[PDB]
């Protein structure tokens, strides 16, 4: 529709025509922080506009409240915005209080043109149809979804817009039915924003190994939650790695050689920086398969290394210093053993990068380091604002870690990733030991009232780490029905729970159609009925924060609602 | 006794005998005790297998008598048997010990 996958080039040419000059800064990029894919997309975008010498500004934004703040203080000189990683799922034209007759210029002719473009780079679905069809200013980059799927909804939208008698009543009732069946779909991410920008770079001819690595990184960040999308996009990344890889073979390792490979990248947590033992131990998938949160699962992991013939001391060596023969042989050892434990999906081919002699890093490890920097890198409303400012400031640590000139900062990210995952694991074993999960009929509920690490889980990404750890543990059990989950943690300073509504998912190795997050609109509907003072301004609208006293009324109304 | 333990037909028979003991001796629950202990040994990466003498007095007691009367030879055989049993139960435990 607005800009299809075939015509991102026209949008980029328009950006240069409108908003490039030696004279003035004219382009503003709003990027949702606490989103790796949006970060990588903005990095690629900023390198493009660096090479093309477009004077531009990047603002990292936490949520919709900060969006409407910052948008309200943009000068008329700013005639293009790029909204990266948010804004598709909401009527931005209404939300930002746009009037096209307040933005129109040079209409002459049956024609219109405007003093500010607002381009939207978002992978979230369902699209708000006022962005896609209603607005003449909001300009969404589409993966193909609108043309592939939304023909009936397009028809219904335009006819209901035109349809201002019994036939008339039946028609407007019908198209209201279509649009209210399209809305009240659960939320879901269908693409990587970074691969979307990579398709733009492919259309311009700007592809190179830096931009390909950023595409790989932003795409790899989807792998935990949105494995089906990652499996859609992985073959195209293989094609581009082969296309850009240089032609020399049996190449001698040299200080200048950046080599980006497809090779075995196991589903283990930070293998090349953890010990081998810790890389099994702190992996979400390994914990799910082995039930590692208890002593019997720990015994099973020891049993595994014993049957592999690996001494436990060797397994606990830091991977650089771990025995070279074991590292050369590790693929064979895994092949010969991991089917016996059901861990055969540990085997995977993923993207590994090495730059001269300073050692290999996979896209898996790199996105873990970047998330760690986002999470922990550095009157109640004021304290909340200061907290959100800390998270905005963490964005630039992840940003700077994307540059090879600052690999010490990436190493900080690696260390913080290990310690974060340790905190996740300890809180997780607390939940599963003490059985904090309550099996309500429609969804599973978990509420963290007290304990250590509670001051971490006020960050949305760290809460989602614990959620994903728990959900991997649930998915790999045939005992449990695949119910949606609510996970909450109190902030004892603000006196508000942070609450996350989480999808289930099928076990990791199996293949079906994706299952959608309907906590987003369910939370909206309860928020619309209730007197409770809940906030819903986070970009990932299935995450909210709610005052402590309001939680039990809220969850009671949630479980009495039929929306889940 | 030592001349008997080291006689190679006798030695081969003794090897099979202790191997059969470690395989087929059970608790009254039917579990092989030395199956469970070998499992635990590898989980601990231990060099030591705890064998209870009374379990050997309870089955193929001639081996228990030999073990008392001539331990230097008999433990030499029984160690090789224990290594074979755990290598059967944990392949490549030769790499660990």
């Amino acid at each position: 529709m607005y800009y299809g996958i075939s015509q991102f080039s026209e949008a980029y040419n328009k950006i240069l025509r409108n908003s490039s000059s030696h004279s003035s800064c004219q382009l503003v990029i709003f990027v949702s922080c606490l989103n790796i894919d949006a970060l990588c997309a903005t990095k690629m975008l900023s390198l493009l506009f660096k090479k093309q010498l477009v004077q531009s500004q990047i603002v990292p934004i936490f949520g919709y409240s900060e969006l409407r703040r910052h948008y309200s203080q943009l000068d008329d000189n700013i005639n293009s915005l790029l909204l990266v990683g948010f804004g598709g799922v909401i009527d931005l034209e209404a939300f930002l209080e746009i009037d096209p007759q307040e933005y129109v210029i040079d209409t002459d002719s049956g024609e219109q043109s405007f003093r500010r473009d607002i381009y939207v780079l978002d992978a979230h679905r369902p699209w708000n149809l006022d962005n896609i069809f209603g607005s003449q200013i909001i300009q969404c980059f589409d993966d193909g979804t609108v043309d592939d799927t939304l023909g009936e909804q397009k028809e219904a939208y335009y006819k209901l817009l035109e349809l201002d008698r019994k036939q008339r009543k039946k028609q407007i009732h019908e198209y209201e039915g279509v649009l209210e069946e399209y809305y009240s779909q659960g939320t879901t991410v269908v693409n990587s924003i970074s691969a979307q920008i990579y398709s733009l770079l492919s259309a311009i001819g700007e592809t190179n190994l830096s931009n390909l690595w950023l595409n790989i990184l932003g795409t790899t960040s989807l792998d935990i939650a949105y494995a089906q999308v990652y499996n859609r996009l992985y073959p195209l990344l293989q094609d581009e790695v082969k296309r850009l890889t240089p032609s020399s073979r049996n190449s001698v390792k040299t200080p200048d050689t950046l080599t980006l490979n497809i090779q075995p990248d196991y589903y283990l947590f930070l293998l090349r920086h953890s010990s081998l033992y810790d890389s099994f131990y702190y992996s979400n998938y390994v914990n799910a398969k082995l039930s590692l949160w208890n002593e019997n699962g720990k015994k099973r992991l020891h049993k595994m290394f014993a049957r592999m013939g690996i001494p436990l001391s060797t397994a606990q060596e830091t991977w650089l210093y771990m025995d070279h023969s074991i590292k050369r042989e590790l693929g064979i050892i895994f092949d010969k053993n991991l089917d016996r434990y059901g861990l055969q999906d540990i085997i995977r081919d993923g993207f590994v990068r090495t730059l001269g002699y300073r050692g290999s890093i996979s896209a898996s490890e790199f996105v873990e380091a970047l998330t760690a920097l986002l999470e922990v890198g550095n009157n109640s409303a004021q304290k909340l604002t200061n907290l959100r400012k800390r998270w905005v400031s963490n964005f630039w640590l992840s940003w700077d870690a994307l540059d090879d000139r600052k690999v010490e900062l990436l190493n900080r990210g690696i260390q913080l990733a290990q310690d974060l995952q340790r905190a996740i694991f300890n809180t997780g074993v607390a939940i599963l030991e003490k059985k904090l999960i309550k099996h309500l009929r429609i969804y599973r509920l978990c509420v963290l009232q007290d304990g250590p690490d509670l001051d971490l889980y006020r960050n949305p990404l760290t809460l989602l780490r614990l959620g994903n750890w728990l959900i991997e543990c649930c998915a790999e059990s045939e005992d449990k029905q695949l119910l949606p989950m609510v996970l909450a943690s109190i902030d004892e300073n603000t006196d508000t729970y942070l609450v996350a509504g989480l999808t289930p998912r099928y076990p990791r190795g199996l293949d079906k159609k994706p299952i959608l997050n309907n906590f987003s609109m369910a939370f909206q509907q309860i928020t619309a009925e209730t007197d409770a003072k809940v906030r819903i301004d986070n970009f990932e609208s299935s995450i909210i924060e709610i005052r402590r006293e309001d939680l039990s009324p809220f969850l009671e109304k949630l479980t009495l609602s039929g929306l889940l | 006794y030592s001349e008997w333990i080291t006689q190679p037909n006798v030695s081969r028979t003794i090897a099979r005998e202790l191997k059969s003991f470690l395989l087929e001796y059970t608790d009254e629950t039917g579990r092989s005790v030395y199956g469970a202990r070998i499992r635990t040994l590898g989980e601990m990466n231990s060099e030591s297998l705890e064998v209870n003498y009374r379990h050997l007095a309870e089955s193929k007691a001639i081996l228990a008598l030999f073990l008392a009367k001539c331990p230097e030879e008999m433990l030499k055989i029984f160690d090789l048997v224990a290594m074979e049993a755990t290598e059967l139960h944990y392949p490549d435990y030769a790499r660990i010990h």
